């Protein structure tokens, strides 16, 4: 959805509202995204450093 | 670890061995 990022995609146990697409934390960074083709929610984990 | 380049490092002394020092000091005080 126009957001470009790099990370590892994993399935999520959280449930969004059917109108929100982006998951954010208190630190205000993107960590959960809804796939545009199929309706599911995925967590993003930065690869190790 | 953390989000953007931040990193936290563990202390050299485990809390268990800290408690061990405290116990040794207390035993020395109460005995000698």
């Amino acid at each position: 959805n126009g957001l470009t990022g790099t990370g590892v995609l994993t399935e999520s146990n959280k449930k969004f509202l059917p109108f929100q697409q982006f998951g954010r934390d208190i630190a205000d960074t993107t960590d959960a995204v809804r796939d545009p083709q199929t309706l599911e929610i995925l967590d993003i984990t930065p690869c190790s450093f | 670890q953390k989000f953007n380049g931040l990193n936290v490092l563990p202390p050299l002394l485990t809390d268990e061995m800290i408690a061990q020092y405290t116990s040794a000091l207390l035993a020395g005080t109460i005995t000698s």
